């Protein structure tokens, strides 16, 4: 399941220990990370992310609305069922792309609807 | 003045062809001084004799070629630029190699003239298709060093000359490195590693002699000056 | 294989002492308790079943006889 | 090193010694047990 | 040195085997080219070609006329003798044009060869095989700390 | 003499060095004749410690104050006045060179000025109130000291500043071939180097000391240190420069100390270097050197 | 193997030597030995060699990042106090010889000498345990060396021709032997264009198929038309390894030395690099690299290119002047218009330097630098941020190389500084990552 | 625990296991080294360390 | 196509402490390897002519100062260390230099004994004034090359002797060149040998190839 071990090109020994050596190999070149370092902790401490962006909920076409200062977006399911609202996003974000997402996009059960970093607890 | 302890020149023989040389201790830094000077001594200025210039029967105004022989031009030259044989003449000597019917030259195929003695028989030098002759003249003066094909006036007259880069001295190949000892009665001291590759008309060991006398004579020159300043044996 | 000629601590190469072996740390157990029965001897009791350098020292000896196949070994 | 005999097997780290012996002083209860006989004496 | 640039003597060579002049004036110190470029610090080059001027001394430049580089102007600094010292106040300072004019000037060593180009380059051989390095190289005297 | 001069954030009264952001140690702009912005401590101590300016001079009440030559009506005086920072943002300082017109007035058509941004701008000989008295108002001592400074990036004269007051007497003592303008200078302010303080000529040079019979009918004598060992273990030996019959004026240097020769600072030796690579042994920022 | 100060190495070892001495009866008992080795007397050093013979040691550069950071090495007795590390294992402990410090530790026991020499070994560790990318793998000078050895010049002493009429080929040599006594001679240049008869090399795929497909080469002859030095490097190569013949750029050495850990054993890998630093830095010395006020070029656009902009900036200036631009978009459009300045005159820049100048040559081989820094160098600078993190639209129109002014000197250190401030808490929170990582 | 413990937030650790009764296996690598044990990664797993060495009767009659 | 006419040296006459010495003819491509070959060998091996260890009576050791004299114990030996001396040898002998009242002390005042000589007077020692007395001895040694100043610890010296850097080195300054002899070109190569004054360039050059001729042997 490991595979290759980077060192010595082959299989890896069973002595191995991977994690110190991940651990390693992930934290030496932190170093040259100057969306940096931030991000990475952000990342492996699953703190909600700074700016949360909504990830789509169930499989259908979106329909969008503008709103003054913000954005809405509904999801009408292939169901289809009940049609699934998010309700203030600030136009600040912008969106995902696919070009940008707009009216009349299809989308599947994982997208990202808008630019930014996805809470992986909800995903 | 001068005493120390103490040099010492041993050999490595790689091949009969081949023998490595190193001399131990030398005193800092003496490797990087005479080294160098060694591998010119032997390189450039030993006595041998060499092809200076031939010319081919059929091979006039022709850029490249031979019909009935699968060797071009160039490739026969080449395969003559490895003819070894030492000359007594001192004066170039035009040896003669003529050969037809379907068959492979050799080195032992040409017809040494008295004095001129080939030391690598079995070179091969070209194949002969079906039903052919070759001719070649080769002109064999003694030299050192490595001497590049010469035109001067140039080529001129003579109407498919060809002249070739003769390599004159025995040895085709040296090299030399510089390493340290010692266990610390001699901390640092430097050894001379010299790898001569050479061909078969002299051994290594007769090369290095033979560099050894050019060169103490050579350095006479300075010594007859006073002689009052001296160092070890 | 030409690999031309190891110095000291590369001689016997790595690769071929691992085929003799599981793995690098089998390698260093098999070695490592081989050279503490040598030096047992100079003073278990067995070897050195190559011939000895002048000084060598015992781990250097036993990772010889390793490569020579003289001596097998069981993993726990 | 001295005697040229092999290198014998380590002990215990003095300082991992110390470490129960603080932590006792606070009121912590810290055994070290084997697969048993229950409680190990560190002396 | 004074612009940022460390490092540890790696080797210290005889005299004898060293980059030397063509006077057979070794050198002291070898500093690699890699690490100039890279750090911003090319000062340091400039003082190198300036010491070079500096030991050596210079001349005009004149006549007929002063050249136009000099213009702007170097005032009384058109002679000076060899090893006379120099000083550039940081922000006003000698100016890339002047350099270049002083670069050439002047002999001898003794003798009335030149050892330094208008480039600030030098032939330098190596006193290990004896034979010149393959290309010019740049020579000079930079002021280096303990 | 930058341990003096140094000034820093950190101690009683004062903000701890692990709280402090870095808002404090960046350069404002009005350390500008005050604080040399380039020259600080490379480890977590950047910016909160400095080294005060060459011209800057500090008030009764605290405030660093640096010296200006104010400009009426595109003519800049010999009127030289220290403003502080305050009394700064209020005026529009000219750039110290800006082309000279004979008997001295605005030459090229419009000036280099800063503003209370302070934010740079390019405005005519109209407007200006002050001038710069210098170049290097903004750089210290050794900052001052690096020849052909404005070639380096800032990074490398960190660097270099620092490693100056780094360096070591040597027992010869040679000074710098192509040097700038502050080794006169920074080495008699230091102390280090024995000066005299009245004209007249003198009567002994030992080893020992050197005494002088001033004009004043007065004897002064100085006694040289000799081999004393600084606090991190340098020599602070002293040599005389002078002669029995020499004359000497008032404010001369009588005798050199641990890294100075005639007067101005020596910190190294000119050396013969050549910048190509050698054979792998100057590699990765490593040195070779003569044996001589 | 690794330097070793021979005054650490006594000290390091006292109790080994101690031993030694007593056996060889150099002294009584293990008291006189104590004393013998403490006043250094002179029997003790062949000694030292005896028993450091074959020991191996551990060598640590803090901090340690990665477990390259600890590597195990021969000793060798070296005289002075420093300790001499071979330059290819500068990349795993990141060392520079601007006065770091290593840290020696001396493995004991038959297990840690073994684990040393097995596991730890420099040899055996050459590819990075992330990447597998080689990490011994030449850098700097000795790309370089072998950049120039392999490169090609049109045009330079001896280029075969090849003849024709009245002359033969005369681009053709017997042997590489050969060429080397013409190279000596001033007849052949190492990157001139020659072909020659090779019997001692490999010659590559296709042209192998076409020539023997018997068959190999083992002792046999054929020729290929390649630079002297592409001979010569390719004789670093194992003779196993087929003929290369490009000039060689980093990642070009890297190909071919991640392909030698695929198709070959460890030694074999170690002992071809090894080569190729002991041949690149003969070149690298030989490779005539200097630096000079004169080899740092400038672009004669760059006046015209400036004052192109200069307009466009005081145009746009001249619309927020007006009145009506939007005073965000003004500065903001000076970024652009600077911006774009910039590269034109990196494009400028790049077009003047002949390609052989040794500035560019050491960026274009890979061994170090970019052309952003020497676009600073000469050129311009560009454009630098305040502290507050924004970018200041007063550009840096000077370079290093004609120098700066007083203001442009002092905003740029407004930003240089702030990004060393960066580097000091960037290793302190990556440090703190690691840490949590490993746990 | 005393894993835990050594990593960060000692005292609420300590508390907390103290309370728990909390029993350590000492499996772990960082445990081992606290200790003074032998890591259990590398050579020290138990397949590698528990290797019986001997000479071959082949080798032994060679001598 | 022997050429051979057999290698000519012929001296010549630059200033009395320097002479080009040249070299005709030789094969091409020999006199770079052949004159650094003499360089190398003449900035070291020349024997000395230099001096090893000094005694002042008032001080015991370097680091201190004399009554009087213009310069420190240190930059004192600096100054001898300029000294360039000639000595027959062969052991040890000492030099001596005693001077009172003012004036300038110069190597002129050390008095060689029978065997050694100064070849330059001219040089500047210490300057003393009407308390200054500087009472030295010098002792001369032989051999080549540089020896770091011997500590009397390593030695059987006492806590009087100063050891000093010794430079044993006659030559001075050595460089070389060379011109080819077109086709058929030989190669002719001058080397520029100076020496200290403790030498002529004849004798060093007859040095270094005497010390070269021995050093070749098969
Ligand atoms: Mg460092």
């Amino acid at each position: 399941c490991y595979g290759r071990s980077m060192a010595t090109g082959k299989l890896v020994d069973i002595g191995e220990a991977v994690g110190i050596v991940a651990a390693q190999s992930i934290g030496e070149p932190g170093t040259q990370l100057t969306g940096g370092l931030p991000r990475v902790q952000e990342l492996f401490e699953a703190r909600v992310p700074r700016n949360k962006a909504p990830i789509a909920d169930v499989a259908g076409r979106v329909r969008l609305e503008e709103s003054d200062k913000f954005f809405k977006i509904t999801i009408v399911p292939d169901d289809g069922g009940e049609e699934v609202v998010y309700d203030k996003l600030s136009k600040r974000q912008r969106l995902r792309v696919i070009g940008v997402l707009s009216d009349g996009d299809h989308v599947e059960v994982g997208d990202q609807l808008m630019e930014g970093a996805a809470d992986p607890h909800e995903v | 003045m001068l005493i120390s302890q103490r040099p010492t020149l041993s050999e490595e023989t790689v091949a009969e062809n081949r023998s490595r040389f190193v001399i131990e201790p030398l005193e800092p830094g003496f490797g990087y001084t005479l080294g160098n000077s060694l591998r010119r001594t032997l390189l450039s200025s030993i006595p041998g004799a060499a092809v200076t210039s031939i010319r081919i029967d059929g091979v006039l105004h022709e850029f490249t070629t031979v019909p009935g022989v699968k060797e071009d031009v160039t490739d026969i030259i080449l395969n003559l630029k490895g003819l070894v044989v030492s000359s007594d003449d001192d004066e170039p000597v035009t040896m003669y190699l003529r050969k037809q019917g379907p068959g492979v030259v050799t080195a032992g195929d040409i017809v040494p003239p008295a004095g001129v003695t080939v030391h690598n028989p079995d070179m091969h030098i070209a194949t002969l298709n079906d039903k052919g002759k070759l001719e070649v003249e080769l002109v064999v003066e003694r030299g050192r060093g490595y001497v590049p094909a010469v035109q001067n006036k140039a080529s001129g007259a003579e109407i498919g000359r060809i002249p070739v880069d003769s390599i004159y001295s025995p040895v085709l190949k040296v090299t030399y490195k510089v390493e340290a000892t010692r266990v610390e009665q001699r901390t640092d001291f430097d050894k001379l590693i010299i790898d001569v590759e050479t061909k078969n008309s002299i051994s290594p060991r007769d090369a290095l002699a033979s560099a050894g006398g050019t060169l103490v004579e050579l350095f006479g020159l300075a010594r007859e000056l006073n002689a009052d300043s001296e160092h070890i044996e | 294989s030409a690999y031309d000629t190891p110095l000291g601590i590369t001689n016997p190469p790595i690769d071929e002492l691992l085929s003799r072996a599981s793995s690098k740390y089998a390698l260093v157990i098999y070695a490592a308790k081989r050279a503490r029965q040598i030096n047992d001897y100079y003073n278990e009791y067995v070897g050195p079943l190559v011939e000895p350098g002048l000084q060598e020292k015992p781990l250097s000896i036993a990772l010889r006889e390793i490569h020579g196949d003289l001596l097998e070994h069981t993993e726990g | 090193i001295v005697k040229g005999e092999n290198i014998p097997e380590p002990g215990i780290p003095e300082s991992f010694k110390v470490l129960l012996k603080e932590l006792q002083s606070l009121c912590l209860n810290v055994e070290v047990l084997s697969s048993d006989g229950a409680a190990i004496e560190m002396r | 040195g004074r612009h940022g640039n460390k490092g540890v003597i790696g080797k210290i060579l005889p005299v004898e085997d060293m980059p030397f002049l063509p006077d057979g004036t070794p050198v002291d110190i070898i500093l690699n080219t890699h690490g100039v470029p890279r750090r911003m610090n090319i000062g340091q080059i400039l003082e190198t070609h300036l010491g070079w001027v500096a030991k050596a001394g210079w001349n005009i430049d004149v006549a007929a006329g002063v050249p136009d580089w000099a213009s702007k102007l170097p005032e009384e600094l058109y002679s000076a003798p060899a090893d006379s010292t120099v000083a550039t106040p940081v922000f006003d300072g000698a100016q890339e044009g002047e350099l270049a004019g002083l670069l050439g000037s002047t002999l001898p060593n003794r003798d009335g060869e030149v050892m330094v180009d208008a480039d600030g380059k030098s032939t330098l051989f190596d006193g290990r095989s004896g034979e010149p390095f393959p290309y010019p190289v740049t020579v000079g005297y930079m002021y280096i700390l303990k | 003499l930058t341990h003096k001069r140094r000034l820093s954030a950190l101690g009683p009264g004062g903000l701890s060095r692990e709280r402090a952001g870095l808002e404090v140690r960046d350069v404002h702009p009005s350390h500008y004749g005050r604080m040399c912005p380039i020259e600080t401590p490379e480890g977590p101590n950047i910016g909160l410690i400095g080294s005060l300016s060459v011209y800057a001079r500090v008030n009764p009440f605290g405030f660093i104050e640096t010296p200006y030559r104010k400009v009426e009506n595109g003519v800049v005086t010999d009127q030289i006045d220290y403003l502080t920072a305050d009394e700064e943002d209020r005026h529009v300082v000219a750039q110290a060179n800006s082309p000279t017109d004979e008997n001295g007035r605005f030459t090229e058509d419009r000036v280099m000025v800063r503003k209370k941004g302070g934010e740079v701008e390019f405005v005519s000989a109209d407007q200006v109130d002050y001038m710069d008295v210098s170049p290097r108002q903004m750089v210290s001592v050794a900052t001052a000291m690096i020849p052909f400074l404005e070639h380096d990036d800032a990074n490398r004269a960190l660097m270099g500043a620092n490693m100056q007051r780094q360096a070591v007497p040597l027992v010869r003592s040679e000074a710098p071939l192509v040097g700038t303008g502050m080794e006169l200078r920074a080495a008699i302010d230091a102390g280090d180097v024995v000066v005299a303080d009245k004209t007249g000529v003198i009567e002994e040079v030992s080893a020992d000391y050197i005494t002088v019979m001033a004009d004043d009918g007065t004897r002064q004598s100085y006694r040289l240190r000799k081999f004393a060992r600084s606090n991190h273990g340098t020599c602070a030996n002293q040599r005389p420069i002078v002669d029995a019959g020499q004359r000497v004026e008032a404010g001369q240097v009588i005798a050199d100390g641990p890294c100075t020769q005639n007067g101005e600072m020596a910190l190294g030796k000119n050396l013969l270097v050549a910048i190509m690579p050698w054979e792998g042994h100057n590699y990765e920022d490593a040195i070779i050197l003569s044996n001589r | 193997q690794c330097g070793l100060p021979k005054l650490m190495a006594l000290e390091l070892f006292k109790p080994f030597v101690m031993k030694r001495l007593v056996d060889l009866n150099h002294a009584q008992n293990i008291k006189s030995a104590k004393r013998m080795v403490e006043r250094q007397r002179p029997q003790v050093w062949d000694v030292l060699e005896e028993v450091i013979a074959e020991h191996p040691v551990l060598l640590n550069r803090a901090p340690t990042l990665h477990r390259l950071g600890i590597q195990a090495f021969e000793p060798q007795l070296v005289e002075g106090k420093a300790i001499q590390l071979h330059p290819l294992v500068c990349e795993a402990f990141n060392a520079d010889f601007d006065g770091d410090q290593m840290a020696v530790h001396l493995p004991l026991s038959a297990e840690a000498q073994a684990e040393a020499r097995i596991l730890m070994l420099s040899s055996n560790n050459i590819l990075s345990p992330a990447s597998g990318k080689p990490l011994a793998m030449p850098r700097l000078d000795m790309v370089t060396g072998l950049y120039y050895l392999t490169t090609l010049v049109e045009g330079a002493t001896g280029e075969y021709q090849a003849a024709t009429k009245d002359a033969p080929e005369q681009g053709v040599y017997s042997s590489p032997a050969e060429a080397i006594m013409a190279m000596d001679r001033g007849a052949l240049s190492v990157r001139a264009k020659i072909k020659v008869r090779l019997t001692e090399l490999r010659p590559p795929t296709d042209l192998e198929a076409q020539l023997f497909e018997n068959g190999w080469k083992p002792g046999d002859a054929w020729t290929a038309e390649t630079t002297l030095g592409r001979v010569m490097f390719n004789e670093l190569l194992p003779k196993s390894y087929p003929f290369v013949n490009e000039q060689m750029h980093k990642k070009v050495q890297a190909r071919i030395i991640n392909d030698l850990a695929e198709r070959f054993p460890m030694i074999v890998v170690a002992q071809t690099v090894d080569k190729l630093k002991d041949a690149g830095f003969y070149w690298a010395t030989r490779s005539g690299v200097t630096v000079s006020m004169a080899d740092v070029l400038v672009p004669p656009q760059k006046q015209e290119i400036l004052e192109r902009h200069e307009a466009e900036a005081d145009a746009i200036e001249r619309k927020y002047q007006r009145g009506a631009l939007n005073h965000t978009e003004r500065n903001e459009s000076l970024v652009k218009i600077w911006q774009d300045a910039t590269e034109e005159v990196g494009k400028a820049l790049e077009e003047f330097y002949p390609a052989d100048n040794p500035i560019i040559t050491i960026v274009k081989s890979g061994a170090t630098g970019n052309l952003t820094q020497t676009r600073t160098l000469a050129g311009m600078k560009g454009l630098v941020t305040n502290p507050k993190g924004e970018f200041i639209p007063r550009p840096i129109k000077s370079s290093f190389r004609e120098g700066l002014t007083v203001l442009e000197y002092f905003i740029n250190t407004h930003g240089a500084r702030k990004g060393l401030a960066d580097t000091a808490l960037r290793t302190a929170d990556s440090g703190y990552l690691t840490r949590r990582l490993v746990d | 625990w005393l894993s835990a413990a050594s990593f960060q937030e000692t005292t609420r650790v300590l508390t907390d296991a103290a309370i728990n009764c909390r029993s350590d296996k000492l499996n772990g690598l960082k445990e081992n080294v606290i200790i003074g044990k032998l890591i259990p990664a590398g050579t020290g797993i138990s397949r590698y360390r528990n290797i019986q060495v001997q000479p071959t009767e082949e080798a032994r009659a060679a001598a």
